[PDB]
């Protein structure tokens, strides 16, 4: 999934966040390596 | 900075979810309590800096 900028803010374990809180949060016990890159290049809403 | 004022507030009873949900906030830091439990608690002379 992508989010617009303020990911890392919201995206932990155990971290609060208005689009974190409110689609999907990570367990509190978790275990996984999350990456992110920006893909603006591929004005489109 | 070095003028700031203090604006004691008391005997208020205000929704403390909008002070989140505020979208022009640019980030939410909290220190001492949870901010979802800020409902809950009790306070004693609230103080406002800014």
């Amino acid at each position: 999934f992508v989010i617009r900028g303020d990911e890392v803010r919201q995206i932990a374990p155990g971290q609060t966040g208005k689009i974190a809180d409110y689609n999907y949060k990570l367990p509190d016990d978790f275990t996984g390596c999350v990456i992110a890159w920006n893909s603006n290049n591929l004005g489109n809403y | 900075v070095y003028a700031w004022n203090r604006k004691r507030i008391s005997n208020c009873v205000a929704d403390y979810s909008v002070l989140y949900n505020s979208a022009s906030f640019s980030t939410f830091k909290c220190y001492g309590v949870s901010p979802t439990k800020l409902n809950d608690l009790c306070f004693t002379n609230v103080y406002a800096d800014s």
